[PDB]
């Protein structure tokens, strides 16, 4: 069981949309239909902040511009009108099997 | 599980192709899980006689 | 808005062990799960372990299998995570955080005699409150 | 759990007032645990006939 | 477990020497695992009438 996060480095011009991908394929023997995936953002010098839980539901206080979608093995996170506050590393947390692991992370900055 | 209601013991028993109905899924595992042909309609008794 | 208090930073020699202490305001650990996360400077976050708020299912990560021990005081007043076999790569900030789980049924064998046979598994969904973190430096 | 002794299927059935005995307690949950009237005395069999 | 198929109820029955077989091993616990004399060959009934 491994997690692949692409692209590693994603410059986004201000006001443009961004797409992040976190892929998992080793869903051996299944169990729950809705594989648990959680997205978090860690700004510099700040603790990671939850963004999406269950891959489709926004967390409390998250602006609508942050949307998570996907089912099965391929999932996508879409960000609209990126700003400086969104600069950081996006981590996708698997919630399927014990032990669990982090995602390698994707770096996003302002182009 | 055997008569002694504890400490189950794994067995094997190979059927013929005309004795199983197996659910179809996207599972990649090498083990295919499925049931008998008519065990979800009525209990079936053995024919333990001559 | 639960508050998590962690022990201060420590400096230890390679090959020694560290024991962090974590507490939650209002004994929130008695009703929410506990977890542990670490991260090295300029590196990604790394998960360590967890323990059910009921205290039934306790385990560790494959990476630290046998290297870490997680324990709590009676009543879940405090949670202690202890790590041994420290090395240079172990230098990281260790974080204490809460959460919950979705304990669902994974198997069922209707045992006509006696009680029913049930098997339960814990899947991690919620990760709400994060602790400030404890900085550990493995050096001589 | 039904004939297939591997999985359960939650249903709903609506009794009447004089068909249940409920366990009083200090439980604040919206769910009230409550058994049948006489299922702890002797097994009761249906009238699955005309 | 009793008739109410939702909970357990511990009893103690005091058997005799010639109605039990106990597992032999290296166990150190004060509890000795034993089964009934003849429940792994057939189901036994009770001399239930007078
Ligand atoms: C008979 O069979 C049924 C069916 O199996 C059994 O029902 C099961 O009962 C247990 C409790 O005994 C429930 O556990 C509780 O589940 C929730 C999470 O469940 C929610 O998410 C599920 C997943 O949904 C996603 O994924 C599916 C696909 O897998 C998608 O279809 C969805 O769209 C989602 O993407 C979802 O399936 C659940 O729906 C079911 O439950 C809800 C209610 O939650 C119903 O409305 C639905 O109709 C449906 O039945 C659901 O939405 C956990 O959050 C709970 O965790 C609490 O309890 C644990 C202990 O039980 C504990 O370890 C946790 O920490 C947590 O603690 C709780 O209590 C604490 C205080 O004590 C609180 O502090 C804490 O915040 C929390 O409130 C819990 O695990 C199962 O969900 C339920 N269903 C299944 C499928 O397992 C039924 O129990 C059986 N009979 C008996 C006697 O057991
Ligand atoms: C015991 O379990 C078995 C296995 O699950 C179960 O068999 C199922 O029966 C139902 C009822 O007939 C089948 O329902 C299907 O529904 C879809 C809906 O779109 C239909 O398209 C299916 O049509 C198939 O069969 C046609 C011939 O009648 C074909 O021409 C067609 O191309 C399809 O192949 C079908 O009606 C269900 O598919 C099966 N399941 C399996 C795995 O075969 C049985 O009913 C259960 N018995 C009980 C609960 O008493
Ligand atoms: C199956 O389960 C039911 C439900 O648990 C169970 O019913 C119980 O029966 C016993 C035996 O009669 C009840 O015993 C009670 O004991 C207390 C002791 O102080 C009495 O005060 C109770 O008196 C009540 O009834 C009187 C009329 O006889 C009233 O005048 C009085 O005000 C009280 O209401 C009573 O005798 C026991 O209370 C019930 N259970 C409940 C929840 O009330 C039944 O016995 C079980 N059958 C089995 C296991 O075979
Ligand atoms: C139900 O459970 C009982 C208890 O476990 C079980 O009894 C077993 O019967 C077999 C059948 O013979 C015994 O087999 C043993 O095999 C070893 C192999 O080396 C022999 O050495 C044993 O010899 C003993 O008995 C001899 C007399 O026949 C003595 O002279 C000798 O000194 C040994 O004491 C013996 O044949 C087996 O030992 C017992 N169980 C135990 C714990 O000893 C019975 O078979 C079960 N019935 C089922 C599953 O249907
Ligand atoms: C199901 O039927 C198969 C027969 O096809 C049984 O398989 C046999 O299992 C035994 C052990 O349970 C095997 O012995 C062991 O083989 C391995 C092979 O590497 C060897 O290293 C061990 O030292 C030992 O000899 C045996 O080879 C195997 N035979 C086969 C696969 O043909 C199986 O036991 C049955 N399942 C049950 C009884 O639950
Ligand atoms: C029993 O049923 C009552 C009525 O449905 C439940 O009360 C309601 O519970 C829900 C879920 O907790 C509450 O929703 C949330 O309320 C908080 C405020 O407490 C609010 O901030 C959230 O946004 C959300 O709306 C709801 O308010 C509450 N309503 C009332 C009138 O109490 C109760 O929880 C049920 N109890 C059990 C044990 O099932
Ligand atoms: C098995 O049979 C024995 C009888 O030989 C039962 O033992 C009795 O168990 C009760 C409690 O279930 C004991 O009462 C308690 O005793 C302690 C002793 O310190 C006391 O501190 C408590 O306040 C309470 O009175 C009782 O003494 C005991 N009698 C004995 C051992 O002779 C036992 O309950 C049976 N096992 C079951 C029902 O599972
Ligand atoms: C049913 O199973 C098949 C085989 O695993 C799945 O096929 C894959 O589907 C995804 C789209 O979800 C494609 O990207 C892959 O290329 C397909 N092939 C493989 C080998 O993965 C199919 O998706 C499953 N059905 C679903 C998930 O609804
Ligand atoms: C299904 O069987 C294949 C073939 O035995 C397995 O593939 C092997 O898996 C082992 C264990 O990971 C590897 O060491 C081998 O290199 C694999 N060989 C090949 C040709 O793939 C596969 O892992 C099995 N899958 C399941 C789910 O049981
Ligand atoms: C018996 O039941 C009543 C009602 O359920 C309980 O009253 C509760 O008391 C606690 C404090 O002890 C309060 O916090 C609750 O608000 C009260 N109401 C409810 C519905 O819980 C009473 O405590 C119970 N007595 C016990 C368990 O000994
Ligand atoms: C079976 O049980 C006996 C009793 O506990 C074990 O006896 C010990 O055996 C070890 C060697 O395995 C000796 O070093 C000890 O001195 C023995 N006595 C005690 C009190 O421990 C015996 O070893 C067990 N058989 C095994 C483990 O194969
Ligand atoms: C078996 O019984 C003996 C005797 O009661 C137990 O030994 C006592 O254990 C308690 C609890 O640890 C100690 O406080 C006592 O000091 C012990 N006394 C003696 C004389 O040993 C023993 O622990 C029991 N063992 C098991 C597995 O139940």
């Amino acid at each position: 069981v491994v997690i692949t996060q692409s692209p590693l480095f994603l410059p986004v011009t201000p006001g443009e949309a961004a797409s992040l991908s976190c892929k998992c394929s080793h869903s051996l023997q299944h169990s729950t239909g809705a594989n648990y995936l959680a997205w978090y953002l860690q700004r510099p010098g700040q603790t990671p902040r939850l963004l999406i839980h269950l891959a489709t539901h926004r967390a409390s206080g998250v602006p609508d511009r942050f949307s998570g979608s996907g089912s099965g093995t391929d999932f996508t996170l879409k960000i609209s009108r990126v700003e400086s506050d969104d600069v950081g590393t996006y981590y996708c947390m698997q919630g399927l099997h014990s032990p669990w692991t982090f995602g390698q992370g994707t770096k996003v900055e302002i182009k | 599980t055997g008569l002694k209601r504890d400490k189950t013991k794994e067995y094997n028993e190979t059927w013929y192709s005309a004795d199983l109905v197996c659910e179809q899924g996207n599972n990649t595992g090498n083990e295919s899980r499925c049931y008998m042909n008519h065990c979800n309609t009525s209990v079936i008794q053995e024919s333990c006689d001559k | 808005q639960v508050q998590l208090v962690q022990s201060g930073a420590e400096v230890k020699k390679p090959g020694s062990s560290v024991k962090v202490s974590c507490k939650a305001s209002g004994n929130s650990f008695s009703n929410h799960d506990v977890h542990w996360v670490r991260q090295a400077t300029g590196q990604g976050l790394e998960w360590m372990g967890w323990m059910s708020h009921e205290g039934d299912k306790t385990g560790l990560a494959q990476k630290f299998q046998g290297r870490v021990t997680i324990t709590r005081d009676s009543g879940a007043s405090t949670v202690y995570m202890e790590l041994r076999g420290l090395t240079a790569d172990d230098t990281a900030i260790y974080y204490c955080l809460t959460g919950s789980k979705h304990r669902l049924r994974d198997y069922f064998l209707y045992n006509e005699y006696g009680p029913n046979y049930e098997e339960w598994g814990d899947y991690l969904a919620t990760l709400d409150v994060w602790g400030h973190g404890t900085a550990v430096t493995v050096s001589s």
